[PDB]
């Protein structure tokens, strides 16, 4: 048997089709995540990105952070990821600055009010994650 | 069938191509017009395919070379006998092995070296020796000069019919290609008559002459009233009197009541108390076992009759979906090309030698070896040296098969092809693991400095702070420590008591301990996994990308070794293979290095010491490993710092030699650093200044002097390198153990 | 001791005078390369025909007389530091007895003095010199990375950034993320540059912690 | 005193370093031989071959000697 | 039929005849059903194995027997293992969607040229899922009769 | 104004530090030359410098420091 076949059918693409690469597991995963989710906005994929990524941001910084044997240690986890978290969007803009400089589509994450739509999304839903991890965290003792 | 076919006569022998220099060559063989002709001589003295295409005629060099090395191996194992017998102090040692320091070379009056000549004990003035090779006579069973003397001479007389051997094989009666590639009976013979019988000879010396010397030196007679081997080898009433299942003779081997020989065959573990090292008898088992296994898997591979496996048809068999063909096409690469034999070869013998240099440490083997301090250091740091110079060769003559003996009629879409297929894939990924590994490994040592330096102990990597505890390494040590009990009944103690159980101790010092493992072993082990992850992807890496890569789609037609291939492209410098090993040669040094440092700091604050008559243990450095090996600071401080003293103030003692290597070895460190950073355009223009000096005077030679080429510059700065660093810490440790041990 | 090092700073100083005076003559052209004004100033090579011509633009000239300059103003500084930590501490006759031999500069400058230094911080505590052991490793760390560049040169890094490059585009979610100036290893010039950079911040670094710290704790 | 020392003398060292790279970069860039025609600058050019020669002997002996007598010494 | 299941001691097994008059959907059903049985009781199995001797998870000390060792576990474990599994059956509801879909396949084997040594390995997984099934069922009724685990119920 | 009282003990200070990331330990340590901030010991010699100019109290150097400041403007 062949698991590992040309991608595409073309033998000269720099890419091979691999169990990982092309299994329907892979495929399946990968397209039902946001960013390639079918239907979602610009909008909704950087909401669920965001809240995604803020929800496990504050832990590093909850447990391993300097205040952790202090009794605002979840407090200073939920500073340090808003801080994170705004260094992250500052990026993200920059970014769509830098590389979307002249468009005009839109609804699109390539274009400029596509990645600004992306960037809203992913800020305000990373600094509700962090707000929401923090409340479970406070009220871990309820499970 | 697998016979023997041979061609008489091949070579005269005569001295004219002796006389004509660049004889193996056609570019050499013209004769010099630049000093550049000079070093290719030598650069391309032992390529003998590219001298000659005939792949008879370069097994045939090949296998003379090899007897030509092996003689001089006989002459170092004279060498080494020789000396024992002459200029030693072996039987001083033997009485006394505990106070008397081993010495084997004596320096004369000239210069004032004479103090080299350092008190060593049992009334002989030398330098002391570190090598082992008294203890290793002791096993043996070596107890007077006479034997030393007479093996010498046999070892001389060895290495004269090894010479003799390299050159009948070459000069008189060649081999044919088709003998030389008769691989199932070369595996059959080198397994069971090799191997096999090399294991079985040995056991039976042991069995005779090693444990009977050995247990009366044990039990307190001295080397004059010991019987005589050759008494001994027959006398079987005092074998008796010895080991009483003598008595019984061989019949309880031919019948299968094996269980008679329990005595002096065993299984007991552990270390001797006396001599605190492996009981010499569970050795002579070891071997015989080893022998059986060796012999029994000798018996593999086909020959003239009708048994037997074929490695071809092995090789075929295994192709799965992932890989295609899978291994069509291996067997005849392994019997064509001598070069991708060599990278195998060279890989098993360097993880062999590294092997090597972790088991001895933990189950020292010889007697009074592991209270001998400075040879514990000396073995183990050498034997991993040897390893990572033998990997880097694999690599390097892997590299070397890929440019010239590689062919995709041979190999499509074997596990070859599909390796180069993906080489982006595998190179990427090692190089994320690298990144990743480093980053964390590293950057765990650069917080704790961080932190220390900001004064916030709390907040440390520590046992105390935030642990990161080796969890599996110790429930393996745990395993190993209850095995003796339940999961290896028969065996009476732990197989090395690094993982657990009793300190055992000679006389004061202590051979072996538990080691523990904390925070800074997990630190320094993971550093030991990036280091080496590092190393095998420039590796790796020059082995893959040898052929061609996105840059150079024609690497392979340039060749193995190349300069570059021009500024274009941005630069394109050090794309080969060669350039590729050049710097893995950097990487491997650093891996050992670190390696030793950590064992020798580990071994002298854990393990080595010692033991007072309550149980007072004392330990070298007194076990600073575990809380200052966590910051680079640490390291700076209390090892290299703290133990160069025993270097540095050895000026006016015997040590001063050291002392003196450890200056210069770092002057050669240093001197390297001109060859590795600068380059052959501005040395060809100095010379080219020089040259007008000389030819102002008429005396320009007609050798045309040049500038090293490029790839020479590279192979100048990295020898010098790994020279000066090599003996910088074998100064260091050899100055710093035999001072404080 | 003040003869041999005072011989010694001249070999210093006459031998970065030869590596700039040097580039500096050939700078316009050389036997190896006579049309070198044609290439200008600074440029990486004139390739691997006739032996190899690394380094011969007459930068590389300054680039490797920088090393000999750092060289010989540490031995120097070696040598004014030591004699007068000698001098004000009362032990003129540890200089004029040790600094005959290379081992003298060895341990009763460098290893002597490396104490108040190197226990700035460690297991049981801290002192106010912990920045200037942490300072002193760094100069250490940045001295050793320069060695990277200077050694290790463009084709393996390219190779490498042509498989990371690979990798970026070939994995999902991340490809969406692309870059705008396509990723090169660095050009042979600017290496050598960056080579030599970490190669003289390294050396000020190291040397200014040593010089400040263990004179404060010597007096 | 040590930090001022040590300061001045490695900036001095940089400066020098530099002058002569800038000398290099004259004579690369802004070295004209037509008006610097059998002049005392050209002449310098024009035994260049010679003043590498013997900056290379001198730096040769002192090196040679320098580091002999210090390992003799050692 | 164009399934992978039948074998040699008991050839095409159906006594009763389910597959028999059936429709592709249902065979294919009957197929998912049976895959995903023997990968959760090859599961089980090893972990009743490993974790009657080895199991160092939660102090070390939960209880050997697999009926109590679940019932000692904290319910956040289990409301992650729940997840885990949901998350892993969401894939599985999705694949069964798929135009394209062979019933136990989340590898997509059907873009790839298979040969009689895929069919041989296939065979191989539902032989190995029919024994870990009745393997789980065995140790779990031995676990409620006698309250041992299998190597302890062995020793 | 404390270093030219007493110029030969009182260690000069560079300027203050300004780090969250020191620990009490580190606190305690820097905190050096008769004040009750973690502080920089100077070793650049300006102190003596300016002393020797004939600058006497933190006044002159401050009015100094705008003058260098309008010329810079
Ligand atoms: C029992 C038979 C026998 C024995 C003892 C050996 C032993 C050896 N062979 Mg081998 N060899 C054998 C059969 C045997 N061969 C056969 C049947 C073939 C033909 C297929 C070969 C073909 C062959 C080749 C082509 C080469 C060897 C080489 C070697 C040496 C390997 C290196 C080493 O560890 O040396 C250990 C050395 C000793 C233990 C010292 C003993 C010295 C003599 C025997 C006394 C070793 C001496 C290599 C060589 O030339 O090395 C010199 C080599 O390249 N052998
Ligand atoms: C100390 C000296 C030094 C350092 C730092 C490195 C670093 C590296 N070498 Mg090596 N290298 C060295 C000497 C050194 N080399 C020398 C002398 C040579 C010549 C022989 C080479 C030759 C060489 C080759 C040929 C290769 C490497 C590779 C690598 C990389 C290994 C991956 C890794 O762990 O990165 C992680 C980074 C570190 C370990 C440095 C410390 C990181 C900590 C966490 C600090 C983080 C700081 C912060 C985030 C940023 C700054 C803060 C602020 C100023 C903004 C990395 C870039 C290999 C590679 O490509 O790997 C993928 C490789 O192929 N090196
Ligand atoms: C009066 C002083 C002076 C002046 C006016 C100039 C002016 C010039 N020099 Mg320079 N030069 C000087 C001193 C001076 N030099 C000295 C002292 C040296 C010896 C080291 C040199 C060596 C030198 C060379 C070898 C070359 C020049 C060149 C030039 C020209 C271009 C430089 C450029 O592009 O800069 C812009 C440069 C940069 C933006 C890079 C700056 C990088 C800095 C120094 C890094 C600092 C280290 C690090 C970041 C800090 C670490 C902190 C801690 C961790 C320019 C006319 C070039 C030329 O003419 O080419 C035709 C040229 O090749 N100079
Ligand atoms: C410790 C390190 C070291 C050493 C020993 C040298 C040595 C030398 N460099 Mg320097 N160099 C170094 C580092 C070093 N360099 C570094 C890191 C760089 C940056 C890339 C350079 C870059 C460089 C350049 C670009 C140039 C030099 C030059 C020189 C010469 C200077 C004059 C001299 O001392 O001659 C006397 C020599 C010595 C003191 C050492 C010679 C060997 C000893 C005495 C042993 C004698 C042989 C021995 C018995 C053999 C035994 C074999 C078994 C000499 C060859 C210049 C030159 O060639 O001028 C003529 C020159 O152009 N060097
Ligand atoms: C519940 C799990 C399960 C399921 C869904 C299936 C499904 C299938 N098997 Mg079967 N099979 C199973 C378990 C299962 N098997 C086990 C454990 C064995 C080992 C004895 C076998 C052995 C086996 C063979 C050898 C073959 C099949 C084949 C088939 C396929 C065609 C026959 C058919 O229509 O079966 C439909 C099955 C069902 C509708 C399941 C009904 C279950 C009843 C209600 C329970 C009976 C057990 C009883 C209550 C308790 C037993 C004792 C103990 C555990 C308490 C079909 C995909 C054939 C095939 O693939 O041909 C290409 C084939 O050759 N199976
Ligand atoms: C080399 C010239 C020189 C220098 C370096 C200084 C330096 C100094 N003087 Mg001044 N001074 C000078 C000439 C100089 N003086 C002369 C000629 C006189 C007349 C006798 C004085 C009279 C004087 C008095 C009376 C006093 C000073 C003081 C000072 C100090 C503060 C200066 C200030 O705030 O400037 C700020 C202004 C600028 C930076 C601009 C300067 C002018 C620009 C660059 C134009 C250049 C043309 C400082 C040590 C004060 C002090 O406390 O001393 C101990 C003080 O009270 N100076
Ligand atoms: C760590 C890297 C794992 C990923 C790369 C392995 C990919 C891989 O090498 O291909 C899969 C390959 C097995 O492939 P086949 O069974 O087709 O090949 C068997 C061969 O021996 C016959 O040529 O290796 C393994 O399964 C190792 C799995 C990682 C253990
Ligand atoms: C189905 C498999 C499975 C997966 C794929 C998976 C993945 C992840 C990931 C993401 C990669 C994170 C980030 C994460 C984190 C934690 N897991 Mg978890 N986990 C799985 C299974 C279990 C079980 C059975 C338990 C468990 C636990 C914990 C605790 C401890 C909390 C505590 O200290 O009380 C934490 C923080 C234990 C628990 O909740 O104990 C009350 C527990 O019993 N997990 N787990
Ligand atoms: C049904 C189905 C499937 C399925 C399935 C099944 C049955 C899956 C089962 C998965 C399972 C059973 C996964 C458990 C993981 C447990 C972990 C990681 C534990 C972490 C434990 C942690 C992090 C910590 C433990 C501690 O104790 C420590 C060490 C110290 C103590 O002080 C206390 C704490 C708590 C801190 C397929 C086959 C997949 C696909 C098919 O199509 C459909
Ligand atoms: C696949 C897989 C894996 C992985 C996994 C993962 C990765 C997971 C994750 C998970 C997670 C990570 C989760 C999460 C969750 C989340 C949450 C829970 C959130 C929430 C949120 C919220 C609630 C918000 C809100 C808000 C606010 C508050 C404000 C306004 C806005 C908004 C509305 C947004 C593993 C390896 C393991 C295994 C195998 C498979
Ligand atoms: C008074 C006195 C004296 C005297 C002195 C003298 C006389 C001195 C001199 C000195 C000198 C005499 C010095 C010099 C130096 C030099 C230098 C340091 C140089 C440099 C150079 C350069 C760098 C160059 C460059 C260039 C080039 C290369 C080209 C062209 C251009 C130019 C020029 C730019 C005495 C001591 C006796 C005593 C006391 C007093
Ligand atoms: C110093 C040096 C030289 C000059 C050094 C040479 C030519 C070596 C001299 C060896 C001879 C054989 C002298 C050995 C000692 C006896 C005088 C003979 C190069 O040619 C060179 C080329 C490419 C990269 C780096 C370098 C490099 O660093």
């Amino acid at each position: 048997s062949e698991f590992v076949k040309p991608y595409n059918n073309d033998p000269f693409v720099g890419n091979l089709s691999t169990p990982v690469t092309t299994s329907t597991a892979t495929k399946l995963y990968l397209g039902n995540l946001p960013i390639y989710r079918k239907g979602l906005s610009p909008l909704l994929r950087g909401l669920e990105i965001g809240m995604a990524h803020g929800y496990f941001l504050i832990g590093p910084f909850y447990i391993l952070g300097p205040l952790r044997n202090s009794p605002n240690a979840l407090l200073v986890g939920l500073f340090s990821a808003f801080g994170l978290i705004l260094i992250l969007t500052l990026g993200l803009t920059i970014y769509g600055l830098a590389s979307f400089q002249g468009t005009e589509g839109g609804e699109n994450l390539e274009s400029a009010k596509g990645w600004r739509n992306f960037t809203s999304g992913f800020s305000i839903g990373a600094f509700g994650g962090a707000s929401v991890a923090y409340v479970l965290l406070d009220n871990i003792s309820f499970f | 069938k697998v016979r023997v076919i041979v061609d008489k006569d091949p070579v005269a022998t005569s001295f004219e191509k002796w006389a004509q220099p660049g004889h193996f060559s056609r570019t050499l063989a013209k004769g010099p017009k630049t000093t550049t002709w000079i070093w290719n001589l030598h650069a391309d003295a032992h390529d003998f395919d590219s001298q000659t295409s005939s792949l008879e005629d370069i097994s045939r060099k090949i296998f003379s070379a090899h007897f030509g090395q092996l003689a001089i191996i006989f002459l170092w194992v004279s060498q080494a006998y020789f000396h024992g017998a002459r200029f030693s102090n072996y039987s001083a040692w033997l009485l006394n092995p505990t106070s008397i320091k081993p010495s084997a070379q004596v320096v004369w009056p000239v210069v004032g070296q004479e103090i080299l000549n350092g008190d060593v004990g049992g009334g002989f003035s030398g330098v002391q020796i570190t090598s082992g090779v008294f203890q290793m006579w002791r096993a043996s069973g070596i107890t007077n000069e006479t034997e030393l003397y007479w093996t010498a001479m046999g070892g001389l007389m060895m290495s004269a019919l090894m010479v003799f051997a390299g050159w009948f094989h070459y000069h008189k009666a060649a081999p044919k290609l088709e003998w030389f590639q008769n691989v199932e009976s070369m595996m059959n013979h080198h397994l069971a008559g090799l191997l096999g019988l090399g294991c079985l000879s040995w056991s039976g010396h042991q069995i005779h002459i090693s444990l009977p010397i050995n247990k009366l030196l044990d039990a307190g007679v001295a080397p004059q009233e010991i019987p005589l081997p050759h008494e001994l080898l027959f006398n079987q009433d005092l074998m008796a009197q010895l080991y009483p299942s003598f008595k019984k003779g061989l019949l309880p081997f031919f019948t299968l009541n094996w269980g008679e020989y329990s005595d002096f065959l065993t299984f007991k573990g552990g270390l001797n108390p006396i001599t605190g090292s492996l009981w010499l008898s569970d050795t002579a088992h070891h071997h015989l076992a080893l022998a059986v296994l060796f012999i029994f898997a000798g018996h593999m591979y086909r020959t003239n009759w009708g048994i037997g496996h074929s490695m071809k048809e092995i090789l075929e068999a295994h192709k799965g979906p992932l890989t295609g063909e899978g291994h069509k096409g291996l067997y005849e690469i392994l019997t064509t090309s001598w070069h991708a034999q060599l990278a195998i070869n060279l890989a098993m013998m360097g993880s062999l030698s590294i092997i090597v240099a972790h088991h001895m440490y933990a189950m020292p083997p010889y007697p009074y070896i592991a209270v001998d301090y400075p040879t514990q250091l000396s073995l183990f740091t050498h034997h991993m040296w040897i390893g990572g110079f033998c990997v880097c060769g694999a690599a390097a003559h892997g590299a070397i098969f890929m440019v010239r003996d590689y062919s995709p009629v041979q190999s499509y879409n074997n596990l070859l092809d599909r390796v180069l297929r993906h080489r982006d894939a595998i190179i990427s990924h090692l190089n994320w693991v690298c990144i990743f590994l480093g980053t964390h490994s590293f950057g765990l040592y650069i917080h704790n400095d961080t932190m220390r330096a900001l004064g916030r102990p709390q907040d440390m990597f520590s046992d105390k702070a935030i642990q990161l505890q080796p969890i599996f390494a110790k429930w393996v040590q745990s395993l190993h420590t209850l095995a003796p009990g339940n999961t290896a009944p028969n065996s009476l103690a732990t197989a090395s008591y690094a993982f657990g159980g009793d300190v055992v101790a000679v006389n004061g010092k202590i051979a072996m301990m538990p080691i523990q493992l904390g925070t800074a072993d997990f630190l320094v082990h993971h550093i030991h996994a990036f280091t080496i992850h590092v190393t095998v992807l420039i590796l790796l890496k020059g082995v893959l990308f040898a052929r061609s890569s996105r840059l150079i789609p024609d690497k392979a037609n340039l060749g193995f070794r190349f300069p570059c291939d021009g500024p274009g492209r941005g630069g394109t410098c050090q794309v080969s293979a060669w350039d590729h090993i050049f710097l893995g040669l950097f990487w491997m040094y650093n891996c050992i290095s670190v390696v030793i440092f950590h064992f020798s700091w580990k071994m002298q604050s854990d393990v080595w010491g010692t033991i007072s008559e309550k149980g007072k243990i004392t330990h070298i450095t007194g076990g600073n490993f575990a809380n200052s090996a966590l910051t680079i600071n640490g390291w700076l401080r209390d090892f290299l710092w703290s133990q160069a003293s025993q270097v540095i103030q050895s000026y006016g003692s015997a040590l001063s030699a050291y002392g003196i290597i450890f200056l210069g070895a770092h002057f050669i460190w240093a001197f390297s650093l001109m060859f590795l950073f600068s380059g052959r355009g501005y040395w060809q223009e100095l010379i080219e200044s020089v040259v007008w000096a000389h030819n102002k005077l008429k005396l320009a030679p007609a050798i045309q002097p040049r500038a090293l080429s490029i790839t020479q510059g590279r192979a100048v700065g990295l020898a010098h390198y790994l020279l000066g660093g090599i003996g910088t810490t074998w100064s260091f440790f050899l100055a710093r153990i035999i001072s404080v041990g | 001791g003040d003869f041999l090092v005072h011989h010694a700073i001249a070999l210093g100083l006459h031998t970065t005078t030869l590596i700039l005076v040097k580039g500096a003559l050939d700078a316009r052209g050389s036997k190896l390369m006579p049309d070198k004004k044609d290439f200008g100033y600074s440029f990486p090579c004139d390739g691997p025909g006739r032996g190899g011509t690394c380094d011969i633009s007459a930068w590389d000239a300054f680039y490797l007389a920088m090393f000999w300059m750092l060289n010989t103003i540490s031995w120097v500084t070696f040598y004014w530091h030591w004699k007068h930590l000698t001098v004000w501490g009362g032990n003129a006759a540890a200089f004029n007895e040790s600094s005959t031999y290379i081992m003298g500069w060895l341990r009763d400058y460098l290893w002597l003095n490396s104490s108040p230094l190197i226990n700035g911080y460690n297991a049981f505590g801290m002192n106010a010199q912990a920045v200037w052991a942490w300072m002193f490793l760094f100069g250490h760390l940045i001295w050793a990375t320069g060695f990277m560049f200077l050694i290790s040169w463009r084709g393996y890094w390219q190779e490498l950034i042509e498989t990371l490059v690979w990798a970026h585009e070939r994995t999902p979610i991340a490809n969406l993320v692309k870059w705008r100036d396509k990723p090169v290893a660095l050009s042979i010039v600017q290496a050598r540059l960056v080579g030599l950079a970490h190669f003289t911040v390294g050396f000020i670094f190291t040397f200014a912690p040593f010089v400040i710290a263990s004179t404060t704790g010597k007096f | 005193q040590a930090a001022l020392y040590t300061h001045h003398q490695y900036i001095a060292g940089f400066l020098m370093v530099g002058a002569f790279a800038h000398g290099a970069i004259f004579f690369v860039r802004d070295y004209d031989p037509e008006v610097n025609k059998d002049n005392v600058l050209a002449r310098m050019l024009q035994h260049k071959e010679a003043i590498i020669s013997h900056l290379s002997w001198v730096s040769l002996f002192l090196g040679f000697h320098t580091l002999g007598l210090y390992i003799h010494n050692d | 039929n164009g399934m992978v299941g039948d074998c040699k001691p008991l050839g095409y097994f159906d006594p009763l005849g389910f597959s028999k008059d059936a429709s592709p959907e249902t065979m294919a059903k009957f197929r998912e059903a049976e895959l995903k049985h023997g990968r959760v009781a090859m599961l089980a199995c090893a972990g009743m194995i490993t974790a009657d001797k080895f199991h160092p998870l939660f102090g070390g000390k939960l209880s050997s027997n697999p009926l109590l060792a679940i019932t000692q576990v904290p319910k956040l474990g289990l409301l992650q293992i729940l997840l885990f599994i949901g998350f892993m059956e969401v894939f599985g509801i999705l694949n069964s969607r798929r135009p394209d879909y062979e019933p136990g396949n989340f590898l997509g084997t059907s873009q790839w040229e298979t040969t009689p040594t895929w069919d041989a390995y296939q065979l191989r997984e539902l032989n190995n899922g029919r024994l870990a099934m009745f393997g789980a069922i065995g140790m779990l009724t031995h676990a409620y009769i006698t309250g041992k685990g299998p190597l302890e119920l062995l020793d | 104004q404390q270093w030219v009282l007493n110029p030969l003990k009182v260690k000069p200070i560079a300027h203050a530090i300004w780090d969250p990331h020191f620990g009490q330990s580190a606190i305690k340590a820097f905190t050096r030359g008769g004040v009750s901030y973690p502080v920089n010991i100077a070793t650049s010699g300006v102190y003596h410098w300016w002393y020797t100019v004939g600058m006497r109290t933190n006044e002159d150097l401050y009015f100094g420091a705008l003058g260098l400041l309008v010329l810079s403007t």
